[PDB]
């Protein structure tokens, strides 16, 4: 019992060894430490202090070294002996981390048993050259419309999720992970994702809610969660995306697909801000350092789709932004946006007014993220992206001209917006989403009025499988629509519209 | 403490040797720092304000701050020619243009 | 000369060496630190004396021991130049990254090069045509002209530059140099593939296009000298070979930002807001190193990122001096469903002052600017009440100016896919004609949808046919 | 069941302070002196082998 | 650059002094005299050691200097000029600071190595000798380099010992280990 | 003993220099013996060479350089129990409410480390309230935190009062109302009003405990009242 | 005509426009291009003035264009802040006024 666990521990330690170099600290505190000595230390080495706390060498100076403390101030004291770990700052990598909760140090902090690792690989690494890169081809499915192919994301994309924080920002991301569960248990290993959800600056309470929620939804057995919560000090939050991303790359160079969600990169900027100012480095534009840019660009380009050589591996990214009231005059949001391609502009105003997901499509774009989609998912959504940016202009002046043609577009457009909505935390299947967008694209929401859109949807799906599942077997396997299949669907949709 | 010409080992070693003359303080003085598009010289205690001082790499540059530590001489050119240890000789003419 | 040293310190990514002998290198000489990793190339920026220099680091400073050897090459980092720089990708240390091996060369040259003097000057400023409507009308390119685009990615900074290559580079012929200063990794690979597909570059055949691409996981000192590396290659072509060339640059905000990061570390006190104090000298060298000589002539197109869309910020301001034409692209206009996103009221060219584009072209463009400026003035009154609570004359003016704004959208042709509308290539000669008709009410009598995503004159007519049905 | 859970917690702290008493008992005895010699001969073997 | 770096932290004076004195050859000689002039300052009990915080002028400091060279003359001529430099900067409390640095630098060139062997008990000579032997065998002390091993009694170590020299240490202390062990045994 | 003499008083930042083998840690409590009270200084930095930099809990005005300081060995230790309920306490752990001393039972440090991950809420548990309006339109929760908006003196103070009464019926639980930068006129009113409506008593055991940090006390004492109430 | 901060290409268009319009007969261009350091950029308006005081003295009339004095402050900023002199307002040294007024 209580005697046995202690007896085990005391025996599992001895804590007798013979050392190389030591320091004795100069004057410690402010989340940065000043150490005296350490004359043979390498750069970015790991040091371990007599407190038990460990730090990463930042400034190597001729007489002193200035470590940065991974941990709260209070434990570090003055006149403690600092010993070289002898190894560069690394975090365990391997497949003994899937369904083990971890912090940014890689410790089990409730855990699901101690941590097993294939390797360790350095927190900080630099991403492969220009040459091993390849464009995306495979679609990421979120199981939510309005992103499905309306605003496309592919496998290796770095496409952004932007909006005001805590408007349900987190759910959009979970659904990506959740929806990929029957392509993630495949026998196609390129189709599996192994996902890391980096929680930076969030409440330790939320993260514990999130760990349980995933185990109910039976999805925690192919995801890792990394933690540098709000309670835990700033230099650990700074290092949190970097350390987690090393873990992501390990999946990517085994030539298998992955995902990593960086929630919230605006909080990495704050974490790095506090550490930066207490080291005497003067603030840049918007009171954030001017080296913020460096962290995000280095960080982001280690999520990239590789070529045939590297096993056609990928690590996709959905970086999650805390916007300062829907302003894009601010430094941190634009820095993440200019590195990335594609945006998933999300509206608070829309979230409140019953659009869940509230994914505005006006300031949402895809650049190179538009070759993700297979043919079925190019046909069905065809030019819906365009039509609802003709709808925006039609409603600016619907406070000039009023014509049937403009009115018709406005009615289709409203009806279409309603259609995009889907239940959250049960993301509707991709095969299931393919018929629904056909209908609306082909203008068949001139027989359904707004109040009944939800009712039609489930009754139309039930109808289609019992009548003809042939259509659906085709889209599961082929993933490309032919004209004949398309017509067969049109014929079926109109039948349902009448009665 | 803070830089003065006793925090630089090349100046100080000689001071200990009882050389503090030898006319490194008259018309000349020896460069001690270069870079950033700025130069700084050690000596130059017969300097005039706003004067031109010729660096011995064929670059001439004016002087806008006079200090007994490091007289701060702003360069009119290259940092890849002007380098440390060299001597500079005061032209003795403030900057000037032909009029005509 | 050989100069041994040891690495005393590594403070930030601005390493300090302490040399072990009395021989000392000059400022902007290059130094290599030997590690079993590769090398790190660093470049002297200060001497802080007592045989302790401070050096800019073009490689990340991970794993650096104190008391570790450095060596002096004896001059500035040397790239390889030649006409066997074509089909190649060059990094910053003069080494391929597209792995075709050692880059064949006759002369290897220092990256810093003293600028062309004010005795080598072409007075040329002859019309060159873009093949984009907005551009031909408002800010037509020139033989001597320097164009810059500002504001944040809307349509994608890069993607615009791709259209420009598609149109201008297959009708200008000859050499073209691309220098991408701390540009995103993925994008370079897509372009490389496209040039070989479109048979411009071929590694089995000729290569009349050359390339320089850096990477934005590279450290700040490195991304700053990507720009200079391309620029060395560009001068060689302009002068020694004497050929007329292009230049495209994307993203040159990134040069300035890389400089601003190192500025603090070196031992400098920077300028307000955060930007470097040496901004004016340094910006001066680049734009006077692209200055035409009396050998060949060059035309440049530069992309600038603004993190607030404030061109009164100190870094977009210094750009303006070295530009005689601009084609500002604004995020607003993209969001509205107008591609391209050119702002029409923040456009200029030097030749648009007078009849340097011919009298007819000047009349059409002058009136276009007046109409859109009135539309912007009445924006409040329109929002607050409308246009029927204005005077009858004004109501026409507003409606006319609404057709013009829409009309400017030209579908892209290497991004036809991305826009979703098959590309239009609308001539300089055609753009003058199309715009002439539209001002006199000859197409202002048919929908604001027959102006939504159209090219020349013919297309407007054809979108009426569609709507009618 | 809740009280049993607490009892485990109680147990864990109780057993802690007893070890703190024995640390004080060891440093109080001339075991302080019998054990510094032991440290010495271990340190001798180790330092000899750098 | 002279062998052995110690520039900065006022140690720039010592480096300068060391090299300036190496080239005539009177570093031992100088060192001996610098310690001696320093000692007759400390045993000056009427504000020559009782005041070392500056509040004196150029001119009143110059006549404090003249008083110091009255005490004994023949220190050589390099360290007599050194006094002048220190005087000009008006730091009377960073006179002994230099003396200690110059001593550190001197005994490195000679090769004598200062270490420390903390314990809380004042350990036998046998143990001292057995440690001196072990260090000499190790790559820690080479040859032409002497070994001095100084035990100090510190209350902050309580049981066990730690050897320290050349910023290299082997720590078999009981006090650090009991603390780390206690921490894991609250878990 | 770890002791040192004051060698500075720059603002409310008082630096104490300590001798050899005598070393603080950061967050410890320093008590300066004085006949004018005591002053509690919190170690908020180490500047090395056996010197510290602290913040104060009370006015620094009249300090000499050379007055003895003594190091406790860790943070301020504030009283806890059901003897500390129905008492106004400043940061230091002592009565400012002047009803003789608080009977010490156990005392505990003011800084403590965040509870384990497995002991953070893994589910939302709904905190029961008698106010119906509150439980429908914005459910209180045992892990959640609910931020009041509205004026002051507009019903807010009475609303705060209401909540205490429900909690007593619902669970058995108490409260602690902590006031940071409290307005000392208003504190009397609220103290009187609380006793009168019986959420505090002089008749025994009480619910809500009050923790007050006056605005005339230095900045440090304003921050640290917030950690002191929470420990209770 | 004073040109501070500008590219040679621009200056090169102007001088040709003047020679055509018949008026490089009497025009002098004092230039300090942007490639050329901060002290020379700064010294450029000021030697321009001296060349004018001679014309002005002799009983002749001339006009001096100072384009642009906003880049003059900027140039002065680069040297002052790397000679570590305290800033005025906006990082421009506070003795800028004395330069401009004299």
């Amino acid at each position: 019992e209580v005697s046995s666990i202690l007896e085990e521990r005391i025996k599992g330690v001895s804590d007798e060894a013979n050392l190389n170099e030591t320091g004795r600290v100069l004057a410690v505190g402010d989340g940065i430490a000043r150490v005296f000595g350490l004359n043979n230390i390498q750069a970015e080495e790991l040091v371990e202090f007599s407190s038990g706390v460990k730090g990463m060498a930042l400034n190597l100076e001729p007489g002193q070294v200035g470590i940065v403390l991974f941990g709260s101030d209070r434990l570090v004291k003055e006149g403690e002996l600092v010993k070289r770990t002898g190894n560069i700052v690394d975090v365990p990598v391997g497949p003994g981390l899937l369904g083990r909760v971890v912090d940014a140090l890689g410790n089990p902090i409730d855990g699901k048993g101690p941590i097993d690792a294939a390797g360790r690989s350095r927190a900080q690494v630099k991403a492969p050259g220009i040459l091993p890169r390849r464009s995306v081809h495979e679609p990421v499915q979120t199981g939510l419309k309005a992103v499905d192919a309306l605003v496309p994301i592919g496998r290796g994309q770095r496409e952004l999720i932007i909006g005001d924080r805590q408007t349900g920002k987190t759910a959009v991301a979970l659904d990506t992970i959740l929806n990929q569960k029957r392509w993630n248990n495949g026998s196609d290993e390129s189709k599996k994702l192994y996902c890391v959800y980096v929680a930076v600056g969030q409440k330790r309470s939320t993260v514990a809610q999130l760990v349980q929620t995933l185990e109910q939804h039976d999805a925690m057995k192919y995801s890792i969660i990394v933690a540098a919560t709000a309670s835990e000090a700033a230099p650990l939050q700074y290092l949190a995306p970097f350390t987690a991303a090393s873990i992501g790359e390990w999946f990517r160079d085994n030539g298998k697909h992955a995902l990593i969600v960086y929630d919230d990169l605006s909080k990495q900027a704050v974490a790095y801000r506090q550490l930066s100012l207490l080291l005497r480095r003067p603030p840049g534009r918007e009171a954030y350092p001017g080296d913020v840019f460096y962290l995000h660009s280095r960080l982001l380009e280690r999520a990239a789709k590789l070529s045939e050589k590297e096993g056609s591996g990928s690590l996709t990214a959905l970086p999650v932004i805390e916007t300062q009231g829907g302003d894009v005059s601010a430094y941190i949001p634009t820095n993440v946006i200019s590195i990335t391609d594609g945006q998933i502009f999300l509206e608070a105003e829309l979230f409140y007014k019953g659009i869940r997901p509230a994914i505005n499509v006006g300031l949402s774009v895809s650049r190179v993220g538009s070759a993700a989609q297979v043919k079925a998912l190019k046909q069905v959504a065809g030019s819906l992206k365009l039509f609802l940016a003709q709808y925006r202009e039609v409603a600016a002046f619907a406070q000039s001209d009023l014509d049937a043609s403009t009115k018709q577009t406005l009615v289709r457009g409203e009806r279409l917006t309603q259609l995009l909505k889907q239940n959250q935390y049960s993301p509707l299947a991709t095969e299931e989403q393919v018929p629904l967008i056909y209908a609306g694209v082909n203008g068949h929401l001139d027989g359904i009025e707004l109040s009944r859109i939800g009712e039609f949807e489930s009754s139309f799906l039930s109808y289609l499988k019992s009548n003809h599942n042939e259509l659906l077997t085709e889209i599961r396997e082929k993933g490309e629509l032919s004209k004949e299949l398309l017509a067969s669907l049109k014929s079926a949709t109109e039948s349902f519209v009448a009665t | 403490t803070k830089a003065q010409p006793t925090e630089v080992s090349s100046i100080l070693e000689e001071r200990i040797k009882g050389v503090s003359d030898e006319a490194n303080l008259n018309e000349t003085g020896r460069v001690l720092a270069v870079g950033d598009g700025i130069a700084r010289v050690f000596g130059l205690n017969n300097i005039q304000a706003e004067e031109l001082v010729e660096f011995s790499s064929g670059v001439k540059g004016m002087a806008l701050n006079l200090e007994p530590g490091q007289v701060g001489i702003v360069l009119f050119g290259s940092d890849r020619l002007v380098k440390e240890g060299e001597l500079v000789k005061r032209t003795g003419n403030i900057v000037d243009v032909p009029v005509g | 000369t050989p100069i041994t040293g040891k690495v005393t310190a590594v403070i930030g990514a601005i390493v300090d060496v302490h040399f072990e002998q009395s021989e000392l290198p000059a400022i902007l000489n290059a130094l290599e630190i030997k590690t079993p990793q590769g090398k790190l190339v660093l470049e002297v920026a200060q001497h802080l004396g007592e045989n302790t220099v401070r050096t800019i680091a073009m490689d990340g400073t991970e794993g650096l021991v104190r008391g570790e050897k450095v060596l002096d090459t004896g001059g500035p980092i040397s790239v390889p130049v030649g006409r066997e720089t074509l089909g190649r990708i060059i990094n910053v240390i003069g080494e391929p990254i597209d792995e075709r091996g050692p880059i064949k060369s006759k002369l290897r040259k220092p990256i810093h090069a003293d600028p062309p003097s004010f005795a080598e000057q072409s007075t040329s400023a002859e019309i060159l045509e873009t093949g984009i409507k907005v551009v031909d009308l408002l800010a037509p390119y020139a033989r001597g002209g320097k164009i810059g685009l500002f504001g944040g990615a809307g349509v994608g900074k890069t993607v615009f530059i791709q259209e420009l290559i598609n149109n201008i580079a297959k009708a200008h012929g000859g050499f073209s140099v691309f220098t991408g200063v701390g540009e995103r990794t993925r994008e370079g690979n897509d372009l490389y593939r496209e040039m070989k597909e479109t048979g411009v570059i071929n590694l089995e055949g000729e290569s009349k296009v050359a390339l320089v691409f850096g990477q934005m996981n590279e450290p700040p000192g490195a991304r700053a000298r990507v720009a200079l590396t391309g620029l060395t290659i560009a001068e060689y072509f302009r002068d020694e070979e004497g050929q007329d060339v292009l230049l495209f640059i994307d993203n040159i905000f990134r040069f300035t930002q890389a400089g601003s990061e190192v500025s603090a570390l070196l031992g400098r006190i920077p300028s307000a807001v955060g930007y470097q104090p040496t901004l004016a000298t340094d910006m001066g060298l680049l734009q006077e190193r692209i200055t035409t000589t009396k050998k060949g002539s060059v035309t440049s197109v530069q992309a600038v990122y603004v993190p607030a869309d404030d061109l009164t910020d100190p870094a977009p301001a210094t750009t303006f001096a070295h530009l005689d034409a601009t084609t500002v692209l604004s995020r607003g206009i993209s969001e509205l469903g107008i591609y391209p996103a050119v702002d029409p009221l923040d456009s200029k060219s030097r030749l648009l002052d007078a009849a340097v584009v011919g009298q007819e072209h000047y009349d059409v463009a002058s009136k276009v600017q007046e109409t859109l400026q009135t539309y912007k003035s009445l924006q409040d009154i329109i929002a607050i009440l409308g246009m029927d609570e204005l005077s009858e004359q004004d109501k026409l003016t507003v409606e006319r100016a609404r057709k013009i704004q829409r009309f400017l959208s030209q579908p892209f042709a290497v991004a036809e896919v991305f826009t979703g509308i098959p590309g239009k290539l609308v001539r300089l000669k055609d753009t003058v004609a199309s715009f002439k008709a539209v001002l006199e009410g000859k197409y202002d009598n048919i929908p604001e949808h027959a102006f939504y995503m159209v090219g020349g004159i013919e297309d407007v007519v054809a979108k009426a046919e569609k709507l009618a049905a | 069941v809740r009280y049993e859970a607490s009892l485990r917690q109680l147990e864990q702290r109780q057993l802690a302070k007893s070890v703190i008493s024995r640390v004080q008992s060891e440093l109080g005895n001339p075991k302080f002196q019998e054990k510094v010699l032991q440290q010495s001969i271990s340190e001798i073997e180790q330092l000899l082998s750098k | 650059p002279p062998p052995v770096r110690l520039f900065g932290v006022e140690g720039t004076y010592a480096t300068a002094l060391y090299q300036a004195a190496a080239k005539n050859s009177s570093i031992d000689a100088a060192f001996q005299s610098l310690q001696k002039v320093e000692s007759t300052v400390k045993k000056n009990p009427k504000l020559g050691h009782l005041l070392l915080n500056p509040a004196l002028s150029l001119k009143d400091r110059n006549s404090v200097i003249d008083a110091i060279v009255e005490t004994h003359k023949n220190l050589d001529g390099y360290v007599v000029n050194l006094l002048k430099v220190l005087s000009e900067n008006n730091r009377l409390g960073c006179f002994e600071k230099i003396a200690s640095d110059f001593g550190v630098l001197n005994d490195a060139h000679n090769g004598l190595l200062k270490g420390t062997v903390t314990s809380a008990e004042p350990l036998d000579p046998k143990s001292f000798k057995r440690i001196e032997k072990a260090l000499s065998a190790s790559k820690l002390v080479g040859q032409g380099k002497s070994l001095k091993l100084e035990n100090v009694v510190k209350p902050e170590i309580k049981g066990g010992l730690i050897v320290e020299l050349g910023d290299k240490t082997v720590d078999l202390s009981i006090s650090t280990k009991i603390q780390k062990l206690n921490k894991v045994l609250e878990d």
